């Protein structure tokens, strides 16, 4: 924010770092003055996000979910603070922190294909029937997204969802097998 | 909620105390299933914003009540409808 000894704005910067196309000219924004326009101050001061206050400060995403409330087009108050909810969660997992599920089915909800549930901190190494093993020896941080049911790991095989361990497939020369099913070599029985 | 030493639910509580007009029979309520509908409520009612209230009056009761309130809702917005139960639970503890 400083060109030459000079405090720039938060305007003045992002109009600096324009790149525009080559037949396509673009206007810089219109300063617009303020509208005159508290729900995000009980979630995100309550103890839903509290373990992950003492590690990203709140006050910058407070303002950001005050003016996303504020500027945003329909009256789903309660739903249209989702997104700087998400990305509070995502500073706070990667700032080594523990997010909590602070979803619901009427509060900002989340789809996820077949049996997987959408949670806001597990290892993005997901355990498959290839690799039961993967969570475990997984180095990144925490990450949010559909994630499989304790108890069960995804099916990479048929493509089927989560799937109990007990049930998993076996892959030998590119043909998927079955739980129980036996292949043999001159001197191999497997 | 006891007739004669038995158990009366909510419903049958207030039905018991029905004073009907002279010509206006009206119906009782019909119970329906539950629709089965942490959250907002939560994080009103457990936050700073009730600190000396909560060691006076349990917000249980109230926080079931604002649960309530919320899924039989008739508008869209969520914060609309947790009004009536935090004023509520104002007037209790005042
Ligand atoms: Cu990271």
């Amino acid at each position: 924010l400083l060109s030459h000894n000079t405090k720039l704005t938060p305007m003045e910067f992002g109009n600096l770092q324009k790149m525009d196309d080559p037949t396509d000219q673009c206007q810089d924004p219109v300063p617009e003055p303020p509208r005159n326009c508290g729900i995000c101050e009980e979630l995100l001061h309550g103890q839903l996000f509290s373990g992950c206050v003492a590690l990203v400060d709140v006050g910058s995403y407070l303002e950001a979910c005050r003016q996303d409330l504020c500027f945003c087009e329909d009256t789903d108050l309660l739903s249209c603070v989702c997104h700087t909810l998400a990305e509070y969660s995502r500073q706070c997992t990667h700032a080594g922190g523990l997010p909590q599920d602070w979803r619901g089915p009427d509060f900002c909800p989340q789809k996820c294909p077949n049996n997987m549930q959408y949670h806001e901190c597990r290892s993005p190494c997901a355990d498959t029937c290839s690799n039961q093993e993967h969570s475990r020896a997984c180095e990144d941080h925490c990450v949010a997204g559909c994630f499989c049911p304790e108890g069960t790991v995804l099916d990479d095989i048929g493509q089927t969802g989560c799937v109990p361990v007990s049930k998993c497939a076996c892959v030998y020369n590119g043909a998927a097998y079955a739980p129980g099913a036996t292949y043999s070599t001159d001197c191999t029985n497997c | 909620l006891l007739s004669h030493n038995t158990k009366l639910t909510p419903m049958e509580f207030g039905n018991l105390q029905k004073m009907d007009d002279p010509t206006d029979q009206c119906q009782d309520p019909v119970p329906e299933p539950p629709r089965n509908c942490f959250g907002i409520c939560e994080e009103l009612l457990h936050g700073q914003l009730f600190s000396g209230c909560v060691a006076l009056v349990d917000v249980g009761s109230y926080l079931e009540a604002c649960r309530q309130d919320l899924c039989f809702c008739e508008d869209t917005d969520l914060l609309s409808c947790v009004c009536h139960t935090l004023a509520e639970y104002s007037r209790q503890c005042t």
